[PDB]
């Protein structure tokens, strides 16, 4: 009925850019431009974090059908952004999206907007929706961050620190892969324990379960701690190879 | 696979005729060259590119594939035309959206006069439909089109709401400006003719109530080409609008500027005698002026009229015959 | 859009009601004769009837009832038309000026209801208090008859039982009081109630309710000197009042279902019955009187009196003389006598007044080489069925050719000199194991005779019972010629087969002309059949031949000659087949998506299909590729009685609810879909039943008839024998008559004040619109008959347009040259 949008990470070897002789690394870049793009874009348009996101995923999902060699990333991330729009009813004129994106751009970047911006763009919206298997529905760890928080009880100040720090942890994740690996529950169970141990806060004790020292298979059954640290030491990397810091 | 949308192509049904008029485009009919299955179609034409794709349309591929109920029409897949080659930018070619195709329409039926509709039909049609719609307003959704073509009727008696194109979300923990008057004007609720533009689900309401009448009377109850006609129709039977019953209406934009010719009172009992007293019940709370006063869906449900018919028995109307 | 002229060319001839009173003067006996949209009033005489005055209601007359309140010299007349229209008509007479007066009128819808079963139900009070109405399940309308009420305002009292089978108001009572037998899950049962104008409620009535015969049809309110009310059924008679109860049931009028009722004397003693079968018998009250100086009923009595026309209504005048009003048949005076003829009868017919009866098929045949064309119907039913020639020379010829049995389909055949007619015949289930007719009968007096013999569904092995007593239909092809009209030859089809549809045409390279039949299997079991056959036979030297013969799954409702090939309808599917060297019938291609393919119509390479819910789909038939092609459809949803092609871009079509209405192409190719749509642009309320529909005129052609505005012929049958002409206009002939009906509306007096623009309004139960694309050529024929002052009113300020000169103004002489004109299109 629904398809399956999850891979492994060793699949991400053999997405079409890999195999067009595309390396690990400028795909990865390739990635989190276009993600940071589509965020840059929308926050500058004023759109809710879910329209961020939307488009971020079907931008994430569409190159592992397609090559960045032959669809440029920033055309496809305003169209993502464009379409996200429209499915979460927080719509914007594509008009608007190109010009935000110009005064976002350098001319050499601009560039790939071709003569006509607007109709490169309206192209794609076709190869998309065919990409994205005409699936809109997309759920995000935002939710699942909120939902597991309200359930937890204690200090308020700790919890809301656990929160606003699991929240960006969330935004930065959008540059990554991960939203191709695990399904958002997992993700805002992850943030939620990077971090607790960033804060040194045992969560387990907020919990209604305060022996219970697995506190998050209350929330998501079936994950083991593998699964929370590899998360964990994905979204550490990109703090670690950029400049910038754990939030604390 | 069963999952991957939008890459089949419309060559694999072929197109018989055009079954009718729609919410927003018309209505064809086809079968499957592989399977012999007959479909419904619905033509999304993105020519137009003024801003790509149509949003309405987007509205319907998003709310139909979350909403699974036998009550509900299905969306199969979504077809297009027949695409160049490399030729991306060139490709002009529409979408499609395949549906379940239903033997027969209410709005047909009807009209016609040749069903006929004993109380135990009427008691498992509005059982499924109350049930379809308590599944929809569960999941938080508002149809906003109740209408006789939008019902639909397979000769076994099982019945499913179709078009959801006009459908929107609602939202409960904070209201949001909306697109004021949708509803056909013979099955729209008060609340919509006086503006109240952040609509309830039970305008949704209000017109199955309508439409529980009309299979009694084998007639509209309300008819009319002016809002405020409307207006006095449904004052003249379900009483006029006053605070009394409605401690909000002054809140209505026209509360003051809309007015019928009196204040009438409540006859809708007295004028329905003859509906049985199960179902009169039903209609007095579903045609209830006050949106906050007005039954749910559910409670429809957990009605004497409705809560012991059994599905198992889908009774099937008097659908035409030979003699006939 | 588009624009069409109506006219009716022969008015209703069945009756659908009859009274006696005191209507045109306190001393005259009257005879208020009703036929569907008209009045006729007559004054009974020694001899006859003389009519004295005849006017036309803009309505369908559903109630027709006369009562004298105290204070009124004479009779006032009660009509209520079927959209519900209500009215009190009194007549005067100034000299030689007779005009009819409308004392009060109004429209007696209520917003909400539900139309009954047994239709409007109109009574009156004895002492003439109240107008009761039955419209609708559950309530009881009261219109009171006070002096202040000129607008016929009503009130409804809630009723408790739902289905009521039949209603009158009781003599005798201390209050208004209705007896009337019910229907519900225990049977059908008799109650009483009384009308309180003061509370606005009933009471509770004067005597018990007790059970009745399950199929209890009528209610008659027995005079003062008996009082209570007889109970008429399909077995039995039964007399209620209180405590008194009496039940006849002679085996004789089990055989026929009793559908009409009359008093012969004022005091009770005697009233007349009637069946469907044609039999009118005298129902005997016996008195017994005590010494109390009471009278009481003894005992009922039923005598046989003789045979009738099947008849909807009776009422005896005076001496012997009955009026019988028929609706299958043909009207009749007959007079009772004391003695019986050596038959015996009681029963002499004195006049035979013509009725069309049902038209269930009829076309049009230049029989005597004059260019005019005559017009051949199936006409009546049962004993009544007959054909009908009828030809123009200032009335119309009728001849009458009587077949006993019902007829119906016709066709011409030239090439035979004769016709081919399907026809019906009722025998029933004897104690032989076979069946005996009731009558001799067209098909049974036929010169030479045949039975097919087909074993295509012999294979059976499905079990059909019969009980004794039980109605069958026996369908036959019957061969008739067409100068005497004599029965040459009858073929009589297989056991339970139904006849639905003829063709007289060849196919193919065949240079034989053939009649083809189209039958369908009919078994109770079956809601709708799945069994049919089509039969091809030649008419040769006397005998018919059976040809060949293709076996179908389901119903031949309609055929009709595709250039060469053989269209048919067959359930939900319509068919072409060729007719191949080897004389048989070939599946060439197909078309499936209808619900009940019931009418078909062709006009080149196009063919119109008419189904029982969509309406009317165009198709079209694809030579280079062997197919059908949709061409459109009408969204809005009917009910289909018979269509017609106008021309390659118009469409016309009845509805069930006596309503036609007219589908065009969309005329605009911008997308596929919009010429798709066949959108109505006409629409109007003939208040007729339309069967057939049929290409021709009656008018003689001698080639020196000036060419009439009008373009076109159709002319249509219907149920009540009214024969009208479907015609189109230019936009500019349109728009002259269509503003000169506004005009002549303000102008014209309509009994009972009726509106003409609602009565022309489209209308179903569920939905009404207001005429358009019809001109009402009766109301713009009137203007010949409307007084000269009239006339000048009505050309007043009156432009022309599109002419010869742009804007000119009318005279009243120029519009009766254009009128006159118009009455020699029919
Ligand atoms: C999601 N979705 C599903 C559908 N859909 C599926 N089946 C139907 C359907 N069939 C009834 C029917 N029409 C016929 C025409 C000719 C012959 C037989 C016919 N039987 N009618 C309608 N309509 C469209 C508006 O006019 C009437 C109601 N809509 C349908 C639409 N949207």
């Amino acid at each position: 009925t629904k398809p399956c949008w999850y891979w492994d990470k060793k699949d991400l070897a053999h997405t079409p850019s890999q195999l067009e002789g595309l390396d690990p690394a400028t795909e990865a870049r390739y990635r989190r431009e276009g993600a940071r793009f589509i965020f840059d874009v929308g926050t500058r348009l004023g759109l809710h974090y879910d329209t961020l996101a939307t488009g971020i995923i079907y931008f994430h999902r569409f190159y592992m059908f397609h090559s960045f060699k032959q669809f440029p990333r920033y055309v496809t991330g305003a169209c993502c952004l464009f379409l996200a729009g429209k499915v979460e009813e927080t719509p914007k004129k594509c008009k608007d999206i190109i010009k935000t994106a110009r005064s976002l751009l350098n001319d050499v970047q601009f560039g790939q907007f071709g003569d006509d911006p607007k109709e490169e763009v309206m192209v794609l919206e076709r190869i998309l929706l065919q990409t994205i298997k005409f699936d809109l529905q997309v759920e995000h760890p935002y939710q699942f961050l909120l939902k597991y928080a309200k359930q937890l009880k204690g200090d308020k100040n700790k919890i809301q620190k656990l929160v606003q720090m699991a929240w960006t942890f969330v935004n930065d994740s959008l540059c990554t892969t991960l939203s191709l690996q695990w399904e958002p529950e997992i993700i805002a169970v992850a943030v939620m324990y990077l971090a607790g141990r960033l804060c040194k806060f045992e969560i387990q004790e907020w919990t209604s379960k305060p022996m219970y020292r697995r506190w998050w298979e209350q929330f998501v059954q079936d994950v083991p701690v593998d699964v929370l640290e590899d998360i964990c030491h994905q979204i550490l990397d990109l703090y670690s190879q950029g400049k910038q810091q754990m939030p604390h | 696979t069963e999952s991957d949308w939008g890459k089949r192509c419309v060559d694999k049904f072929d197109i018989i005729g055009i079954i009718g008029e729609g919410t927003y485009g018309q209505v064809y009919k086809a079968k499957d060259k592989d399977t012999g299955e007959l479909v419904a179609l619905k033509k999304v034409r993105l020519d137009n590119e003024k801003e790509g794709f149509p949003i309405t349309a987007i509205r319907e591929i998003k709310i139909l594939r979350q909403l699974i109920h036998r009550s509900v029409v299905n969306m199969k897949e979504i077809v297009t035309d027949k695409q160049d080659a490399l030729d991306f930018k060139k490709d002009k070619g529409a979408f499609y959206l395949v549906f379940e195709y239903m033997d027969h329409d209410l709005m047909g039926l009807l009209e016609s006069g040749l069903v006929h509709f004993s109380e135990d039909h009427i008691k498992s049609f509005m059982k499924q439909l109350m049930e379809g719609l308590e599944y929809c307003h569960k999941k938080n959704f508002l149809h906003r089109d109740i209408k006789c073509s939008n019902i639909l009727l397979n000769n076994s008696g099982q019945i499913k709401l179709a078009d959801f194109g006009l459908a929107r979300l609602y939202n409960s923990e904070e209201s949001r400006p909306y697109t004021n008057k949708v509803i056909t004007l013979w099955y729209r609720p008060p609340e919509l003719l006086l503006g109240e533009e952040r609509y309830t689900p039970a305008i949704d309401v209000w017109s199955c109530g309508c439409i529980l009448g009309e299979l009694f009377t084998k007639k509209p109850i309300f008819q009319a080409n002016l809002e405020l006609a409307q207006l006095e129709l449904i004052s003249r039977l379900c009483g006029s609008p006053c605070p009394a019953v409605w401690p909000d209406v002054i809140r209505l934009p026209y509360f003051n500027t809309m007015k019928p010719k009196k204040q009438y009172r409540r006859r809708l009992r007295e004028e329905f005698s003859f509906i049985p007293s199960a179902a009169l019940d039903l209609l007095d709370h579903m045609l209830t002026l006050d949106p906050s006063k007005r039954c749910t869906a559910e409670q429809t449900l957990q009605s004497d009229f409705l809560k012991d018919v059994e599905l198992s028995k889908m009774a099937p109307p008097d659908l035409p015959h030979w003699q006939d | 859009m588009s624009y069409n002229y109506v006219v009716t060319a022969q008015k209703p001839t069945a009756v659908n009601g009859c009274v006696t009173g005191h209507f045109t003067s306190a001393e005259d006996l009257n005879l208020l004769i009703a036929k569907n949209t008209r009045l006729e009033i007559y004054v009974v005489t020694a001899e006859g009837l003389r009519p004295v005055k005849e006017v036309g209601m803009y309505g369908k007359i559903a109630v027709m009832e006369l009562f004298r309140p105290k204070g009124e010299s004479k009779d006032l007349l009660f009509i209520l038309t079927a959209k519900y229209n209500a009215c009190i008509l009194e007549y005067k007479q100034s000299g030689e000026s007779i005009d009819i007066i409308t004392r009060a009128h109004g429209n007696v819808q209520d917003r909400i209801g539900r139309p009954s079963e047994t239709g409007i139900i109109g009574i009156i009070d004895p002492e003439c208090r109240m107008i009761g109405l039955r419209l609708y399940d559950g309530l009881f309308k009261v219109i009171p008859l006070d002096r202040d009420n000129k607008e016929l305002k009503a009130f409804n009292i809630r009723l408790e039982e739902l289905h009521v089978i039949d209603v009158k108001f009781l003599y005798g009572c201390q209050a208004p009081t209705i007896c009337f037998v019910y229907q519900d899950p225990q049977g059908r049962h008799v109650k009483t109630y009384e009308v309180s104008l003061r509370e606005k409620e009933f009471n509770k009535g004067p005597w018990k309710q007790e059970n009745v015969e399950a199929e209890a049809s009528m209610v008659i309110a027995v005079p003062e000197p008996f009082g209570g009310a007889i109970i008429i059924g399909q077995e039995s008679i039964t007399y209620h009042n209180g405590d008194k109860y009496l039940a006849i049931a002679p085996p004789i009028i089990k055989q026929s279902t009793i559908v009409c009722h009359n008093r012969v004397d004022p005091n009770g003693s005697r009233y007349l019955l009637g069946d469907m079968e044609g039999r009118l018998f005298m129902l005997l009250l016996e008195k017994e009187e005590q010494m109390d100086g009471t009278v009481t009923l003894k005992d009922l009595r039923v005598e046989l009196l003789g045979e009738t026309s099947i008849a909807e209504c009776l009422t005896y005048l005076d001496n012997g003389v009955v009026f019988v009003g028929s609706r299958l048949g043909d009207s009749q005076l007959v007079k009772l006598n004391v003695d019986s003829n050596e038959q015996g009868s009681y029963v002499v017919a004195m006049e035979t007044f013509t009725n069309l009866g049902p038209i269930v098929d009829m076309c049009v045949v230049d029989l005597e080489r004059q260019g005019q064309g005559q017009l051949v119907t199936c006409s009546g039913a049962f004993k009544e069925g007959s054909l009908r020639i009828i030809r123009n020379g200032q009335k119309l010829h009728i001849r009458t050719v009587p077949l006993y049995e019902s007829p119906r389909k016709i066709c011409y055949q030239e090439v035979s000199q004769c016709f081919g007619v399907l026809s019906s015949r009722i025998e029933v289930q004897d104690t032989s194991g076979g069946t005996t007719a009731l009558r001799p009968s067209a098909s049974t007096q036929a010169l030479s005779s045949s039975v097919s013999s087909s074993k295509l569904f012999s294979s059976s092995t499905a079990p059909h019972e019969t009980s004794f007593g039980e109605e069958v239909e026996v369908h036959n092809l019957l061969i008739i010629d067409q100068h005497t009209f004599e029965v040459l030859h009858a073929h009589q089809f297989l056991q339970n087969e139904y006849a639905l549809s003829l063709v007289s045409c060849k196919l193919g390279k065949d240079p034989n002309t053939y009649f083809i039949v189209g039958t369908a299997m009919v078994y109770p079991e079956e809601a709708e059949p799945k069994q049919g056959r089509i039969v091809v036979f030649q008419y040769s030297d006397g005998k018919l031949q059976t040809v060949a013969e293709k076996e179908v799954k389901g119903a031949v409702y309609s055929m009709v000659e595709f250039n060469g090939k053989l269209l048919a309808s067959i359930n939900s599917t319509v068919r072409l087949y060729e007719w191949t060297t080897e004389k048989e019938l070939r599946t060439e291609c197909n078309h499936y998506n209808n619900i009940m393919a019931l009418y078909l119509k062709t006009k080149g390479d196009f063919i119109l299909v008419g189904d029982l819910m969509r309406s009317v789909l165009l198709l079209a038939y694809k030579p280079m590729e062997g197919n059908f092609e949709e061409i459109a459809r009408d969204f809005n949803p009917n009910w289909m009685s018979a269509v017609e092609i106008l021309d390659d871009d118009n469409f016309l079509g009845a509805e069930n609810a006596f309503n036609l209405f007219v589908c065009q192409k969309d005329s605009a190719a911008t997308t596929d879909e919009e010429r798709q749509h066949l959108q109505e642009v006409g629409l109007f309320h003939l208040g007729e039943f339309v069967n057939v529909f049929c290409h021709g005129s009656l008018v003689m052609q001698n080639l020196g008839e000036t060419s009439t505005p009008t373009q076109g012929s159709v002319l249509f049958g219907t149920v009540n024998g009214m024969i009208g002409l479907v015609t189109s206009l230019s936009e500019s002939w349109y728009n002259l008559l269509l503003d000169m009906q506004n005009r002549l509306n303000k102008v014209i007096k309509s009994v009972g004040k009726i509106e003409h623009s609602f009565w022309r309004s489209f209308h179903t139960e569920r939905k009404t619109e207001p005429a358009t694309g019809f001109i009402d050529g009766d109301l713009i024929e009137s203007f010949l008959d409307i007084s000269r002052p009239k006339m000048q009113e009505v050309v007043a300020n009156l432009q022309y347009d599109d002419g010869s000169g742009m804007k000119r103004e009318a005279t009243a002489d120029d519009l009766i040259k254009v009128v006159e004109e118009l009455t020699r299109i029919h």
